[PDB]
């Protein structure tokens, strides 16, 4: 109903403007492809110290010291 | 499928129904003044389903077989007794009026449901808001005592503000001389004996109580009887009424509902006019009830419920 | 016929009739098939 | 925290006392009842806060939640009262006494 | 301490700047000048007549937005959660609930004011 | 159709002509009840039945507002319903009678 | 109301409740006993005439102190043993307070007497839901705490419950009335055995539900809310007499019909538990509730009223009323008696 949408975009574009960014809000973080990184950069923040784990032989991918090669990397987020 | 919340819901709203003429028009006037033939005319004219005044047997005429019942089913009253004898001591008066009040009230609620479900109008003669006329003029003549005044204000008072006022009041005034003449004309043998009194009463509640009141709500139109015949010239009035008062103006689909709801189930209606108040003109005891209940249980056609009289002629009552 | 007012009930719902008898078939068919099936449960978990 | 405590209890005790206790306006016990709730709310959240139990901070926040919607009914309640008969005296609300 | 120190200070420059214009005028008393103002008539009643409100609706309605206020202001913690689909789950119901009451009570006509 | 009335509170009628023929019928009919001699009775007998001659021969509504010389339809409706109402209230006035009651000597003496 | 409202109002009405029931929270248990006290105050309210508003405003104001009460006591627990449940550990008067506000809350003797006039001042329907419904809630938390509470305090609450329902029906003219003395006398015959063994609580709660509910539909048959006015039965729909008869005499407790077995079975608890001179108070004075019954039975169904003229009006007219609901429940609540083992 175009001209019904349109009769409302005259005479009361407030309310229009306001479903509109609604329906923005619920569309974008589908659509966008950013929104993997919220949640990642989150889990980066590191807001605790992180416990050393007890070394026994069988741990060959977690590192030993913090400028191993193995082990998580930032470099995503530092090349955003 | 009933009407309902459902029914609602799915659809049948009455704002959607109703049109120009789908009003409610109330022909009063004192006895013999030509409320018949104008209610007629005017329903004929209007497109609106006229209703015969209410009168001991419109609930007989109006369920089951459509036949009138015998008057101890009907109200054990009788006007020709009020007119033969009006200070009776069985209290015939005001078993009547009473009675005839109690059917007011179902015709004004089979009115209100034709209207609400199906958007045409109808034009009544007298209503259960013009029927005190009478049982004040019966006080002032001494036919009925105080407490059954008491009673009946009572029983009105819990009824009647439940219903939507009429859209419009048509008076016909004629005076008592004239009300006197053309009941002689008439030439009902009972009827006859009414005092002038008693008509001078029923003008004098008309133009005290009912007209004032009346204009708060609704649109009043009087007429005198040499308007009142040609019917098209009160017709030709209510075509142009212009209706901006009363309780109409305030509904919607939501309170038509409830009102609808109200008024579709018959008994909810008449609900109050049986409230255990034991006036002796209206009690009618045990032994007396119990047989004219049984009586009329054992007539064709209301042994069971409508659908289920085998006698009459009812079918596949085992699967229904 | 004979009412002013044709009544609410004047033919059976058919709708209603009909699903009220097949699930009383249902049922009972159920119930019987339960009741076997319970049986060959017991006696087998018992050693008949 | 112990002395804190007791007089918190002490204080919800007062609002309910000055609820129980009516005194012809509907709106003042209104108000004793808005008092009992912000003891209780003080209440948990010092306990919270002295447990460092940072996951029952929600519940607080839903005493007040409900604390305001059930004010909010209270007041509309007074609202009809008003109407009714002209005051939030409690002295007219008797008439199922029969 | 150092905002305890400037409350106090601020209540107590409100409190000399009282009493100093209590204090220093020179003062002429009578039941006249003292009389309630009502554009140079007596009043007629007094002002603690009941004065009726005709927006008692929007301002129980407003009790009920404040509290949903209360519940919206963690947001800027909340965000700072991994679990951020379940926190924009959360947010966006919550304001569409809030939106949706507002919409039922614009359109109920709850907005308008008595008359 | 109009759209509007110039008038604030005038609503537009969409049956000009049968309103009018309604009303100025009504009015000559109520006429008919008063006394033959009343020069009431017949000036507004010859008023209406001149404005209903008019309003039977133009079906047009423009023209029948000029030849009716009383602004819109809708002001001469309203002006045929107090028409109406004012014979209403003379035919209980009756002021054709003879004066009530005669000045004193000079009450109508200027300057005295 | 309007659909939308209806159906808001109404999932708010069951959603107390069952969030109650389902709660492990004491917190969330609050929060379904401030869901209903909300919910059902417009249902009160909702014909609008004085004593519709006096009536929600009572019940609005008990029931507010009565939820305070609780979160009082829940607040105290959570203080003491930094969790939100009731434990073993729970301290006395906690747990007493928790009891005496949930019994405010019921309506328990002496927290009674808001009952009856909330009772009295709203429509048929609305009762019927307030004396049902809404004592699945309260009662639930009890029963999840059944080995905390204070036999002494439940007994005297209960026997205080039994005499002072028992001697307020005797009084009363007024249907609604009665009905909330009747749910006053059950609730204390229910909380009688709540330390004892909560299943026989579960199972007096369900009987009188059962026998609860259609009496009120048949009061809402025909709005009869006096003795007088139900006395026109015989009249305005007499096959409904002998149901409302056995009905009344279950309710009462005559022994073959289904509303004996609560009593029976609950003095057996009570006795095997060594409660005999309160299970004898108890049996005894729940004797008073038969007699106001019989007397009911006298005035609807043993003896004929005077009647109107204006009810051949109403003979005249048809019915739908009556629901396929009242027949299962009637029939349920009366000749079910046989059935005993399987109840329990
Ligand atoms: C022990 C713990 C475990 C729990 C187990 C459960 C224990 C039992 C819980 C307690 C039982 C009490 C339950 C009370 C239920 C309702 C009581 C009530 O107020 O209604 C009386 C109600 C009166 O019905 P009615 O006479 O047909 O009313 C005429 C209607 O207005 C006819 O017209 P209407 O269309 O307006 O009808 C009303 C309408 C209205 O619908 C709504 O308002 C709700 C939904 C609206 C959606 C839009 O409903 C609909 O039609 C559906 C709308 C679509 O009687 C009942 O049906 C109650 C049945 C008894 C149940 C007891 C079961 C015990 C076991
Ligand atoms: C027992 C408690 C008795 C309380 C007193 C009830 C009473 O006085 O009734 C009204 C009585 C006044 O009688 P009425 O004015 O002539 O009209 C009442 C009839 O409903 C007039 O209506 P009707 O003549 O059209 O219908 C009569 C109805 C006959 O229906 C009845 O009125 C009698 C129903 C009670 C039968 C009691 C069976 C005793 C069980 C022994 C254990 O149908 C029959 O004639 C034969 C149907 C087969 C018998 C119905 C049994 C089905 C229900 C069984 C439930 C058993 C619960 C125990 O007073
Ligand atoms: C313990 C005594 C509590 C205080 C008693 C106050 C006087 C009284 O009789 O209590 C009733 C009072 C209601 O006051 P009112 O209805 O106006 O009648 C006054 C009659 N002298 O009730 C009230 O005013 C509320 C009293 C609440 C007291 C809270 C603090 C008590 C401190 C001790
Ligand atoms: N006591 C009493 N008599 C009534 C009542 N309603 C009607 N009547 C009587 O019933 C008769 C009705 O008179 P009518 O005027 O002819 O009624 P109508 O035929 O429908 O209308 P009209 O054409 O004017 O005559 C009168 O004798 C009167 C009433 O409410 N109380």
């Amino acid at each position: 109903i175009s001209a019904f949408l349109k009769n409302a975009w005259a005479k009361e574009p407030v309310l229009v403007v306001s479903f509109s960014v609604w329906g923005l809000a619920i569309i974008m973080p589908m659509i966008s492809p950013y929104t993997k990184y919220a949640s990642m950069i989150n889990k980066a923040t590191p807001y605790n110290y992180p416990v050393p784990v007890r070394d026994d032989g069988n741990m060959p991918d977690v590192p030993s010291h913090p400028q191993d090669p193995l082990g998580p990397s930032l470099d995503w987020l530092k090349n955003l | 499928l009933r009407y309902g919340l459902l029914a609602a819901i799915l659809g049948d709203k009455t704002t959607k129904k109703l049109h120009e003429y789908s009003r409610v028009i109330t022909v009063d006037g004192n006895i013999c003044s030509g409320k018949n033939k104008l209610a007629k005319e005017i329903a004929q004219q209007l497109g609106m389903k006229h209703y015969p005044e209410a009168g001991i047997q419109y609930s007989s005429t109006t369920t089951g077989d459509g036949r009138p019942l015998d008057i101890e089913f009907s109200g054990s009253c009788s006007l020709e007794k009020f007119y033969d004898d009006p200070k009776s001591n069985d209290g015939n008066s005001y078993r009547l009026q009473s009675w005839l009040y109690a059917s007011r009230l179902l015709q004004y609620a089979d009115a209100l449901e034709h209207l609400l479900s199906t958007g045409q109008g109808v034009v009544l003669e007298r209503s259960i808001y013009s029927d005190f006329v009478f049982l004040e003029a019966m006080y002032n003549q001494g036919y009925i005592r105080k407490q059954c005044v008491d009673h009946y204000n009572e029983i009105k008072r819990l009824t009647l503000p439940e219903y939507l006022p009429p859209h419009a009041v048509i008076y016909i005034d004629v005076p008592v001389p004239e009300v006197q003449s053309r009941i002689q004309k008439k030439g009902d043998p009972h009827e006859m004996k009414v005092t002038s009194a008693y008509l001078q009463d029923i003008e004098n509640a008309y133009k005290k109580t009912f007209l004032p009141k009346m204009s708060e709500m609704c649109e009043v139109l009087v007429y005198d009887s040499w308007e009142a015949e040609d019917p098209t010239k009160v017709v030709e009035d209510i075509e142009y009424l212009k209706y901006n008062k009363g309780p109409w103006l305030k509904q919607d689909d939501w309170t038509f509902h409830y009102l609808r709801m109200l008024v579709q189930d018959k008994t909810e209606v008449l609900n109050y006019t049986t409230i255990p108040v034991y006036l002796p003109e209206i009690t009618i005891g045990a032994h007396q009830g119990s047989r004219i209940y049984n009586s009329f249980r054992e007539l064709p056609g209301r042994k069971y419920a409508p659908g289920y009289n085998a006698e009459v002629g009812d079918k596949w009552i085992w699967l229904k | 016929k004979f009412y002013v007012r044709e009544p609410v009930n004047a033919k059976p719902n058919w709708l209603a009739v009909g699903l009220s008898v097949g699930a009383s078939v249902f049922m009972w068919i159920y119930l019987i098939q339960t009741h076997n099936e319970d049986v060959l449960e017991y006696k087998r978990r018992n050693g008949l | 925290m112990p002395s804190t405590f007791f007089n918190l209890t002490m204080a919800f005790s007062l609002s309910l006392l000055g609820t129980l206790m009516f005194r012809s306006h509907l709106m003042s016990t209104l108000l004793c009842l808005e008092g009992m709730v912000l003891s209780l709310f003080i209440m948990t959240s010092v306990t919270s806060l002295n447990s460092n139990s940072m996951s029952s901070m929600p519940i607080p926040i839903t005493i007040l939640v409900f604390a305001a919607c059930e004010a909010a009914v209270g007041l509309a309640l007074l609202v009809k009262v008003s109407n009714t008969y002209g005051t939030d005296y409690v002295q007219n609300l008797n008439l199922l006494q029969c | 301490m150092n905002l305890y120190t400037v409350i106090f200070i601020n209540i107590l420059l409100s409190l000399t700047l009282i009493l100093v214009a209590f204090w220093l005028p020179q003062m002429n008393l009578y039941s006249e000048k003292a009389n309630p103002y009502e554009c140079g008539f007596d009043p007629t009643s007094s002002a603690r007549l009941p004065f009726s409100m005709k927006f008692f609706l929007v301002a129980i309605t407003f009790l009920l937005f404040d509290l949903e206020i209360a519940l919206l202001l963690p947001l800027p913690w909340a965000i700072q959660t991994i679990k951020t689909s379940t926190m924009m789950i959360m947010a966006f119901i919550l304001v569409t609930i809030l939106s949706l009451g507002l919409a039922y009570e614009w359109t109920q006509k709850g907005l308008e004011w008595t008359e | 159709l109009k759209k509007t009335t110039g008038l604030v509170g005038l609503a537009v009628c969409d049956t000009p002509h049968e309103r009018l023929t309604i009303l100025y019928t009504k009015t000559l009919d109520i006429l008919k009840h008063f006394p033959k001699h009343a020069a009431y009775r017949k000036y507004t007998e010859q008023i209406t039945n001149e404005k209903l001659d008019m309003v039977k021969a133009e079906p047009d509504v423009k023209k029948l507002e000029a030849l009716l010389q009383g602004g819109e339809v809708e002001e001469v409706i309203l002006q045929a319903e107090k028409e109406l109402s004012l014979a209403r209230k003379m035919l209980k006035w009756k002021p054709w009678e003879p004066l009530v009651e005669e000045p004193p000597a000079n009450q109508w003496k200027w300057p005295i | 109301m309007n659909p939308i409202t209806l159906a808001i109002i109404y999932f708010t009405i069951f959603l107390g409740p069952v969030i109650t029931m389902s709660s492990t929270n004491l917190m969330l248990m609050w929060v379904g006993l401030e869901f209903s006290l909300l919910a059902i105050i417009p249902m009160l309210i909702n014909k609008k005439n004085p004593r519709s508003t006096e009536a929600a405003t009572k019940y609005f104001v008990t029931q507010a102190t009565a939820s305070m009460i609780i979160l009082l006591a829940i607040v105290l627990n959570y203080k003491q043993l930094g969790t939100w449940m009731f434990q073993q550990q729970t301290n006395g008067l906690i747990l007493n307070m928790t009891l005496m506000a949930l019994s405010m809350k019921l309506g328990l003797a002496p927290f009674h007497f808001w009952l009856p006039e909330v009772t009295q001042g709203i429509p048929l329907h609305m009762g019927l839901i307030l004396l049902t419904w809404q004592k699945i809630a309260p009662l639930s938390i009890l029963i999840q705490i059944y080995p905390l509470l204070n036999s002494t305090i439940i007994l005297m609450l209960a026997i205080t419950s039994i005499f002072m329902g028992a001697w307020g029906g005797l009084n009363q003219t007024q249907m609604r009335k009665i009905m909330a003395y009747s749910s006053i006398a059950h609730m204390g015959w229910m909380l009688a055995i709540l330390p004892y063994n909560p299943s026989l609580t579960l199972l007096n709660l369900m009987i009188y539900i059962i026998l609860t509910a259609p009496m009120f539909m048949a009061l809402m048959l025909n709005n009869s809310m006096t003795i007088n006015s139900i006395s026109l039965l015989w009249n305005k729909t007499p096959a409904m007499l002998t149901m409302i008869s056995l009905m009344l005499l279950s309710l009462g407790g005559l022994p073959p019909l289904t509303g004996f077995l609560p009593k029976w079975i609950i003095i057996t608890e009570l006795m095997k538990n060594n409660c005999l001179i309160m299970a004898t108070l108890m049996a005894m004075m729940a004797l008073l509730n038969l007699f106001f019954y019989t007397r009911l039975i006298y005035s609807t169904s043993l003896t004929m009223f005077p009647t109107n003229n204006n009810s051949k009006m109403m003979t005249h007219q048809t019915k739908t009323k009556p629901n396929l609901m009242f027949s299962t429940l009637a029939i349920m609540s009366t000749m079910t008696l046989p059935l005993a083992p399987q109840l329990i």
